């Protein structure tokens, strides 16, 4: 989300 | 090669901070725009910032929504966390340009077109 640098969870 | 920067492209922006890169996309870019920049919290790494959702309210409200993705850069190797890891950032961005990467909050980064470097 806001900045945070995203989780990027490949399921 | 060290002189041959893999970041000498249109989507790579030199000096941008988290909200600056966001301001870049939210103000100057459009839905699906992405740009990679040097990380300030993680010096030595890069980040892919993308504009997710539409600003007319056909996905979310309050303009478009920007998410930044961390690009791990070790030994000049780039990876967002998915697929093959590339020694060039062009291959990195294009990789997710065809294969959108998803956050656990549902935000999935749809890399379609690069945010031109406004200089």
């Amino acid at each position: 989300e806001q900045t945070e640098y995203a989780t990027i969870v490949f399921p | 090669g060290p002189m041959a920067d893999p970041t000498s492209e249109r989507w790579f922006h030199g000096h941008l901070s988290g909200k600056e890169a966001e301001k870049l996309l939210t103000e100057k870019g459009k839905h699906g725009s992405f740009l990679v920049r040097e990380s300030q919290s993680h010096p030595g790494d890069f980040v892919l910032s993308v504009r997710t959702g539409d600003d007319k309210g056909e996905s979310n409200d309050g303009k478009s929504k920007v998410t930044h993705v961390m690009i791990r850069c070790q030994e000049l190797k780039y990876d967002v966390g998915g697929g093959e890891r590339f020694d060039s950032l062009t291959d990195l961005v294009e990789h997710y340009k065809k294969n959108p990467m998803v956050e656990t909050l549902g935000t999935v980064l749809q890399l379609k077109q690069p945010l031109n470097t406004t200089r």
